[PDB]
């Protein structure tokens, strides 16, 4: 009846049951907490159970404005015709915006620090306090569009706060959509991967399909893999931030007083660009701090990220890895010794084979992370299949795709190319030394830094009236 | 639909004018794939014990947790072709694209 707490399997619940020699959980008769996601057809008997996407599933950047109307409004600074997105005003980071707080019931954030008092932040997505560093992210977002609506105010000073919050929107979405399909995408799906799913933009058609895939919802999370031990924070110098530079991650997990507090979004976003990812290896697949410790200060166990995938896979009635070989047209193995070829690895395909009986039953995420990296890129066959399908959904499915005719004039796209990452680091932080293109692949300091001086700025004297 | 727009919805409803609810929010996922499920509709693969998928026993998630995933956090291999911020770009993005809702 109430998943937080029992151990039940009643509707909502399905809970993960706990296997012998648990290295963790001795109790067999204890769970790891699930809820089922909402039903799009409520109690149906008739229609096939499938979820619901609470979000657009454009690259509009509605994780900076919402995805439902009254939670845009709320997020917008409605007391002047600036244009601006809401900001905090009981806290700044050196007389920078921070996101306004939320007002929940049961606050997860509050609960990481009694003292502190920092509840969660507001933002488009819901998730935005999930971590300090996908909070800097928010913040950094926040942070262009008040920069946007500023410099297009002087530029068009007749314009009021409806066009300028829309026209600033409108910046950041392309600006989300660049540094994804440019500077992004090439890096997770390789260059091969790149060519066959996305191949040059021709224009808009109508007729594809820009909705997301149940199986992307899981496909996706390929990124558990990348997730690093602890938070790490560095000073102007990139050096160590004491006390506490490298704060393992069960500890960092809705604790939004560590960016009010503890320094702000400037030492994360150092960390971010001078630290390397975790390198997703057969034999090194996921960390304790999700695998076991996940959500571990505010639930009543530790959560398991790879489990909570492969339970929320089986949730969502989706097929198993060969069926989806099969959809991106790539050969099933059906014995050990054929999965071991798929593989490079028999060692991994005799494990997967105890687990699983047939490749046919192993789970989306656990065959497609198993799978061996494409080159130059970050994902093994499938998961390039199933990532570059979606995105060129996305992309070819969108109206309003930065290169479509009649979005940006030929003169505001010609501006909009010169955007990046580290730019956009330069113009809303202290930060001075940024990350060399590209912002993804460079993770070593002093070799892949440079000055924002070297950096070209986005040029909006194309958007003047 | 407005015969003339210059800006998106928030909610995403009128970018495709023919189907305006198509990439818009709080809607049904797409299915590529049919749905497997152990009654074929509702109910997922291990809700009910003994109940095989394709005549092979249902693994616990936890155990191919334990089994495949676990593994000791020294072992750690970092990236020196890929940032933090690279993984922090991914959850960011996601966050752009979809929320499943639970109850
Ligand atoms: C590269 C992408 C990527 C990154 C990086 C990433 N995630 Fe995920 N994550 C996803 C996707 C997709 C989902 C599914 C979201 C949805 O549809 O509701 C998700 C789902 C989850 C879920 C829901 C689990 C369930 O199935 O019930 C948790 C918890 C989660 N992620 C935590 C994290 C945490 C914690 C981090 C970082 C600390 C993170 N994610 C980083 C893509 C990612
Ligand atoms: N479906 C999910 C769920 C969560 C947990 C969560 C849920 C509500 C608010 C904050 C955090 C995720 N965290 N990152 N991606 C996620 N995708
Ligand atoms: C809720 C909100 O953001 N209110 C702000 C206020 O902080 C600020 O002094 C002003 C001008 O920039 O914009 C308004
Ligand atoms: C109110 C409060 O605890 N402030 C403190 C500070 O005095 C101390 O250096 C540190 C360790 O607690 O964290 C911060
Ligand atoms: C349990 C916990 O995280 N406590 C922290 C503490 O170290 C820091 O002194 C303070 C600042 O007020 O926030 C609180
Ligand atoms: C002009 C053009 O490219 N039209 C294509 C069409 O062949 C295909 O049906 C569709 C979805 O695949 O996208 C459209
Ligand atoms: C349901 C399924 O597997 N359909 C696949 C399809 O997507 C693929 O284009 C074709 C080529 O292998 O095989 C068929
Ligand atoms: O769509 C998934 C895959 O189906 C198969 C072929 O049609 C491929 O071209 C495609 O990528
Ligand atoms: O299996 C590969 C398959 O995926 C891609 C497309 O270009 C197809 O024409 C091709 O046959
Ligand atoms: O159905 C989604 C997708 O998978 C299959 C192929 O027929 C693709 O061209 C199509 O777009
Ligand atoms: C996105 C488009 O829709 C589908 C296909 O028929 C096209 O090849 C393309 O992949
Ligand atoms: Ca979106
Ligand atoms: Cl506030
Ligand atoms: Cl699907």
């Amino acid at each position: 009846v109430n998943c937080e707490t029992s151990c039940v399997q009643q509707p909502p619940c399905f809970p993960l049951k706990i296997p012998p020699n648990d290295p963790r959980i001795k109790n067999q008769a204890d769970c790891i907490p699930f809820f089922r996601s909402c039903p799009a057809c409520p109690g149906s008997n008739i229609t096939i159970r499938n979820q619901i996407n609470a979000l657009t599933s454009f690259v509009d950047a509605s994780m900076v404005y919402g995805s439902e109307e009254p939670l845009a409004r709320n997020l917008r600074n409605m007391s002047n015709q600036l244009g601006l997105l809401a900001v905090n005003q009981r806290f700044q980071d050196n007389g920078r915006a921070l996101l306004p707080f939320d007002n929940l019931h049961d606050d997860p954030c509050l609960l990481t620090n009694r003292s502190a008092r920092i509840p969660c932040f507001l933002a488009g997505d819901t998730r935005s306090s999930e971590m300090p560093e996908l909070t800097s992210m928010h913040t950094l977002l926040l942070r262009e569009h008040n920069r946007l609506a500023t410099e297009l105010k002087s530029l068009n000073p007749r314009w009021d706060g409806e066009r300028l919050y829309q026209e600033a929107r409108k910046i950041v979405g392309a600006m989300v959509q660049i540094i994804t399909y440019r500077d992004y995408l090439p890096l997770v799906l390789g260059p091969t991967a790149m060519r066959k799913y996305l191949p040059t933009y021709r224009s808009y058609n109508d007729s594809v399909d820009p909705r997301i895939a149940n199986v992307f919802t899981n496909a996706f999370r390929y990124g558990h893999t990348l997730i690093q031990p602890f938070m790490f924070r560095l000073d102007n110098r990139y050096q160590p931030m004491e006390p506490n530079p490298r704060v393992p991650l069960s500890r960092v997990f809705f604790a939004s007083w560590r960016v009010v507090l503890e320094g702000g979004i400037d030492p994360i976003l150092r960390g971010l660009m001078a630290t390397p990812a975790k390198l997703n290896r057969q034999n090194q697949i996921a960390v304790d701090e999700i695998r076991e410790r996940l959500f571990e200060q505010v639930m009543r166990i530790g959560l398991d990220l790879p489990a909570l995938n492969m339970q929320r896979s089986r949730d969502h009635g989706l097929p198993g890895y060969n069926a989806w070989r099969r959809f991106c047209g790539l050969p099933q193995p059906e014995t050990v010794g054929q999965l071991g070829t798929v593989l490079r690895n028999l060692k991994l395909a005799r494990k997967l084979m105890e687990q699983y009986g047939t490749p046919n039953n192993i789970d989306i995420w656990m065959g497609g992370v198993s799978e061996p990296l494409k080159r130059k890129g970050r994902v093994g066959p499938l998961l390039a299949c199933i990532i570059g399908t979606q995105f060129r959904k996305l992309r070819d499915g969108d109206r309003f795709w930065w290169e479509n005719e009649g979005v940006f004039s030929m003169q505001q796209r010609q501006a909009l190319a010169q955007i990046s990452l580290p730019r956009i680091i330069c113009d809303n932080t202290g930060i001075t030394t940024v990350s060399k293109n590209n912002i993804f692949m460079s993770n070593s300091y002093p070799r892949d830094f440079v000055n924002c001086s070297t950096l070209p700025a986005l040029n909006l004297a194309s958007w003047r009236e | 639909c407005p015969e003339q727009d210059k800006y998106r919805t928030i909610t995403g409803m009128c970018n495709n004018r023919r189907s305006p609810t198509l990439g818009a929010s709080n809607r049904a996922f797409v299915r590529w794939l049919p749905a497997e499920y152990e009654d074929g509709f509702s109910l997922p693969y291990g809700w009910t014990p003994g109940v095989k998928r394709n005549g092979f026993p249902v693994a616990l998630a936890r155990a191919v947790s334990n089994e495949i995933v676990r593994f000791p956090t020294d072992q750690l291999t970092p990236d020196q072709e890929r940032s933090l911020m690279f993984m922090q770009w991914g959850q960011l993005l996601d966050h752009d694209l979809d929320f499943t809702p639970e109850p």
